[PDB]
RNA sequence: CGGCCUCCGAACGGUAAGAGCCUAGCAUGUAGAACUGGUUACCU
RNA sequence: GUGCUCGCUUCGGCAGCACAUAUACUAAAAUUGGAACGAUACAGAGAAGAUUAGCAUGGCCCCUGCGCAAGGAUGACACGCAAAUUCGUGAAGCGUU
């Protein structure tokens, strides 16, 4: 079925699954985080509270045991999916922290991209900062590398940047996007990384020990920007088979890794789609849009 | 101003409401105007309530101008509340008021006959106006929803117009007989003169009804 | 792209328009076909009756 | 009472900015024609332009197919009389009080059974846009409509409101002009509206190809041909329109002379092509040869 | 029935109002690019500056008065300070005046 | 075309519907009975 | 040791009903407003 | 316009940052039209011989009333062929096949 979900008062910016594929988390302008059950009637059990600013990015851990959520109010937050309660308020960010990423399968460690001009590394236990690479400017998305030893970030200056956690210098800078990059997501290959950018083009890259020195692999057309400049986010499928993107055009764009063909431009929405979520188990799609509700498409 | 705007909107130029809320004609009115210019209990209940309040606020204005006194104001207010019957003439329009009126008498007999227990005399100077004030405030608590309904209806009817299309008036006590005969002869016309016919051409039902009325008079005459 | 906003209603405002207008009732619906059984005859004697 | 989703208005009258902000008022005013209460929508046309308002019911609009405030037709955009004449329509909407209220009631009951998609009645049976209509049509938005009125004060000198004078502080138009007094009721009913008569005289003085005297003059002269045309192209211009009997493509004068097989066919072709047979961008002049 | 964000619509509208060009709103099923609609050359030469975004403008602001000491009895213009480059009367003159008299007679 | 007139008898009254209780005769029992 | 103290006022139903007549009021405060000027040639 | 730049940097300005972000049926008008149950004058009251009580029905008739009550001459108005699909005998006379 289409299964449209509602109950959010303002835009929903972020929607993602339990890494179980059991529960649903969505969040946006309303400054709180709603949860649902993916199966049955797609019903709502819990609501997490506390974040004073807009929830700009929610992120799971790789088991699903604690929840990370970047807020507009200069703070990140980690909470207990067990309870929904705050364990840590990552303060210290000197501006709008938009992006958050918990280290997967490494020591518990977090990279946060913010509007201060720094990327910040934090340990959850110490209540203190680890490292911080002030390049010059706002960083809009951040993701680790599966070694938990490089950190990738995308901002306003269009050159995707990667730092080595040990030498702490600009390890890898990649170029070719015509305007600001808005989204990074590294496939479960640990290798292929996906980049949305409102210049209307999406790109694919690969962080390896050895890469061709110019690793701009695949390129797809279709995404849109407009006077909104909303933050646009992408994802790989669980399989690295289909790329899903949203855009300010009300069209859910589903493409393939293989033939780069347009498998879908699906209508159904009313406002810009900000985030598409793939089920880690199923062919289930969840769209978070600025029309103050969500969609549950089955393909 | 509201009541005058009402009077003059209905195009009743021959009447005027003076400054103590008395309504007075400035001509001698023919029948057509004696009829066109009759008003209801909504208009008059509003008139009389405003007259009570003007009496009160004007006693206070006399106090504030320097004309009277603190004691004369207090006793004059007590007076006002005890004698609403002889100052307003409200009971004419909602006669249930006498509940209140009798109450403000009973209180006065209490207070007075405890006020003047000693050398204090039977004279005017007794203003302890809490009790009657309370009484008329509770009256107003009750009357405001009523009057808001009545005035809403009056204003609607004055601005939209009265609905003479689907009135559908009940059957009361003056229309019991006429209605019995309406329905009896409707029934008779349904009954055979259209459902046991085969006097095809024109079944003459208007003449069978004449037979029905004459059979009834013949019953009555034996 | 247009922004709809609904204008405030003044609480103290009487109705604005005259409601009571009379007109004859409209034409009904297209007459349905009269599906009867064929008529039989009335002799002269019955019409006498 | 009517109830709408948006106005239905000319692009001229809707404004210039792509982004407009507009207010609705439920049961706000009375249609000057339908006589019943409507919902009234008000928008600011542009910078320093008067706020405009929808001035006719949505049914009173769908019936005659016009813009609820601009009042001009929806596709072409001429006065209602002009469009009616060009569609050769005969609109029978009643005039007297009781008959008109009754007609409005039943027309509304029947338009309730619609899809909200196209006008009801002959306005679907008359959409064959004649070249006269297309020829009179406005081309770009005559946005002089939305400037404010004439300041009685600033016409007498008095508009002491500085530059904020609530009306265009220019010269008042001479009231003798026919384009001055056009009551809304007539402009909707199309009875003696001066702009309609002026535009009709303009359409009568507009160039159209003239017919000859003799029936035997079945050679048609097309002037301004150019040497990018072929005899087969002149055919394709005058081939399926009937039958052509011969074609002389005069290259020494850049013209053509088409002998036809049916007089009405060639007449329709050439008159319909008069200065407007635009094949390969050439203004050919269709006339009857000697 | 769209649902859009609020700061952005007013930003674009005020842009088109005071600058004359705007990021066109067409959300077409054929992917158009960001095109400045209206006074396109003005958007080009002005670098797309919005009325809300601060930008360098040496434009001569009209001269105004400033009497903001509220102790002078007829002194304080305060927030109600008139513009100094303003006129002191507003009227039409001899030719247009007689012409308007002639028109009001013609009417 | 909705009027703002009003009536003394159209005030809210008896605003809850009584339902037939467990012992009175509820549609369950009469569904059962012989 | 005995006490017991109702009420109370206003309207309609009565002083015709009508067509014309003419002038205040009282309502409106709008919508719209314009555009030009193309022509002939070969053999008896 | 307010403040701060460890801004020039004097205490003149300039600049930068922050803070502050879109009123309004635009009218003092100018229009344009209809009513006052007012005069004016006409006019002039059901039933049945006469004089009179009323309660209704019908609807492009209203008015007073909060009114689904009541009243308004029983509120007014409500009548000249209130003719509808459709004929044929009996006799005579005249002209015709
Ligand atoms: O006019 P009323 O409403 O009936 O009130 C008065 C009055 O009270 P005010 O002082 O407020 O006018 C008298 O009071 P005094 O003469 O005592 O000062 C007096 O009451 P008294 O009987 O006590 O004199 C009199 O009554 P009555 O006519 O029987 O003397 C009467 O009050 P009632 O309600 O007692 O009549
Ligand atoms: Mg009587
Ligand atoms: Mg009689
Ligand atoms: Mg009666
Ligand atoms: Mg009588
Ligand atoms: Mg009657």
């Amino acid at each position: 079925p289409i299964m449209l979900l509602s109950g959010h008062e303002g835009e929903v910016y972020c929607c993602k699954f339990h890494p179980n594929g059991s529960t649903l988390a969505s969040a946006g302008f309303d400054r709180l985080i709603l949860l649902w059950n993916v199966y049955g009637d797609c019903d709502n059990y819990a609501t997490l509270k506390g974040h004073s600013g807009a929830v700009m990015e929610l992120h799971y851990n790789t088991d699903g045991s604690m929840l990370f959520s970047a807020s507009t109010d200069k703070t990140v937050a980690v909470w207990d999916s067990e309870t929904g309660e705050r364990v840590k308020r990552l303060k210290g960010h000197t501006s709008f922290v938009n992006s958050c990423y918990p280290a997967r399968r490494g020591p518990q460690l977090v990279c946060t991209g913010s509007d201060d001009g720094t990327v910040k590394l934090w340990d959850i236990r110490k209540k203190a900062a680890i490292q911080t690479f002030q390049n010059t400017y706002q960083v809009l998305a951040v993701t680790f590398n599966d070694t938990s030893d490089q950190i990738i970030s995308g901002g306003i200056d269009n050159d995707i940047k990667v730092w080595d956690l040990r030498q702490n210098k600009l390890t890898y800078t990649m170029r070719g996007h015509a305007d600001s990059v808005t989204g990074l997501s590294l496939s479960s290959e640990g290798s292929y990384l996906l980049s949305n950018a409102m210049d209307n083009t999406v790109r694919v890259w690969d962080v390896r020990p050895f890469a061709p020195k110019e690793r701009c692999v695949k390129i797809f057309q279709g995404n849109v920007h407009n006077f909104e400049k909303n933050l646009l986010r992408c994802s790989w499928s669980p399989d690295g088979s289909k790329i899903a993107a949203g855009s300010a055009d009300r069209f859910v764009y589903v493409w393939d890794t293989t033939s780069r063909r347009i498998l879908y431009k699906l209508p159904g929405h009313a406002g810009s789609i900000n985030e598409v979520a793939f089920h880690p188990d199923e062919p289930i799609i969840i769209s978070a849009s600025s029309d103050k509700r969500l969609y549950m498409g089955e393909i | 101003n509201m009541l005058n705007l009402l009077i003059h909107r209905k195009n009743l130029n021959y009447l005027h409401l003076d400054y103590n809320f008395n309504l007075k004609p400035v001509k001698t009115l023919t029948t057509k105007e004696r009829k066109k210019s009759r008003f209801g209990n909504a208009f008059h209940l509003c008139r009389e309530v405003l007259r009570l309040t003007k009496l009160v606020v004007d006693s206070h204005v006399q106090y504030r101008l320097g004309n009277v006194d603190a004691f004369q104001l207090a006793d004059g207010l007590q007076y006002i509340f005890a004698h609403v019957g002889q100052l307003t003439g409200m009971y004419r329009y909602k006669y249930k008021l006498m509940r209140q009126i009798r109450m403000c008498k009973d209180l006065k007999h209490l207070i007075y006959y405890r006020f003047n227990t000693g050398p204090v005399g039977k004279g005017p100077g007794c203003g302890f106006w809490a009790a009657g004030w309370r009484v008329w405030l509770f009256f107003m608590r009750g009357i405001t929803p009523l009057l808001e309904r009545w005035l809403g209806n009056l204003l609607a009817r004055q601005f939209e117009g009265r609905h003479s299309k689907g009135v559908a008036k009940t059957v009361t006590k003056q229309r019991v007989e006429s209605h019995f005969d309406l329905e009896l002869r409707a029934a008779v016309m349904h009954d055979i003169l259209d459902m046991m016919p085969e006097g095809i051409k024109q079944n003459k039902a208007r003449t069978i009804l004449q037979h029905l009325s004459e059979a009834w008079r013949c019953w009555k005459a034996n | 792209v247009i922004r709809m906003v609904e204008m405030q209603k003044d609480p103290m405002e009487p109705p604005r328009f005259k409601i009571n207008k009379k007109i004859p009732r409209g034409p009904p619906s297209p007459p349905a076909p009269v599906m009867h059984s064929p008529s039989r005859k009335m002799t002269v004697k019955e019409q006498q009756e | 009472w009517e109830d709408a989703d948006f106005p239905i208005l000319c692009q001229t009258c809707l404004g210039e900015n792509p982004y407009i902000r507009m207010t609705k008022e439920k049961y706000g005013k009375e249609c000057k024609i339908c006589a019943r209460p409507f919902t009234v929508f008000r928008w600011c046309p542009g910078v320093r332009m008067r706020f405009k308002k929808t001035e006719v019911c949505q049914t009173c609009s769908k019936l005659k197919n016009v813009c609820q405030t601009c009042l001009l037709d929806l596709e072409y955009g001429l006065p209602i009389q002009v469009r009616d004449a060009g569609l050769s329509f005969k609109d029978d909407m009643p005039k007297s009080d009781v008959n008109k209220e009754y007609y409005t009631q039943n027309m509304e009951r029947e338009i309730s059974n619609s899809d909200g998609t196209r006008p009801v009645g002959m306005l679907g049976k008359a959409t064959s846009t004649s070249d006269m209509l297309l020829k009179l049509a406005r081309t770009t938005p005559y946005y002089k409509r939305n400037r404010p009125h004439i300041c009685s004060f600033w016409v007498k000198g008095e508009c002491k409101r500085g530059e904020e004078c609530p009306y265009r502080h220019e010269k008042p138009t001479d009231p003798d002009d026919p384009l001055a007094d056009q009551n809304i009721k007539d402009r909707y009913y199309g009875i003696n509206d001066p702009v309609a008569d002026k535009l009709l005289k303009r359409a009568s003085t507009m160039p159209r190809l003239d017919p000859p005297e003799d029936k035997t003059i079945t050679t048609l002269y097309v002037g301004g041909l150019g040497d990018t045309i072929t005899e087969t192209d002149l055919r394709n211009h005058f081939y399926q329109f009937g039958e052509i009997r011969t074609i002389t493509v005069v290259q020494r004068q850049q013209c053509a002379f088409i002998q036809f097989a049916t007089r009405q066919a060639a007449e329709v072709a050439a008159e319909k092509s008069f200065n407007k047979l635009i094949v390969n961008g050439r203004r050919l002049n269709v006339k009857w040869g000697r | 029935p769209a649902h859009i964000n609020d700061f952005m619509f007013e930003q674009q509208r005020r842009t088109f109002a005071t600058y004359g060009y705007a990021l066109d709103p067409s959300l077409d099923n054929h992917q158009v690019s960001a095109k400045y609609i209206g006074s396109v050359e003005e958007a080009e030469k002005n670098q797309g500056l919005t009325v809300f975004e601060t930008g360098q403008k040496k434009t001569e602001k009209r001269k105004k008065f400033k009497e903001n000491d509220a102790s002078n009895i007829d002194g304080f213009l305060g927030p109600w300070a008139k513009y100094v480059d303003e006129k002191d009367v507003a009227k039409p003159s001899e030719e247009e005046q007689k012409e308007l008299d002639e028109i009001t007679a013609k009417r | 075309q909705l009027s703002k007139q009003y009536s003394s008898r159209d005030l809210p009254s008896h605003t809850k519907i009584k339902y037939r209780q467990t012992t009175q005769d509820a549609p369950e029992e009469v569904r059962n009975r012989d």
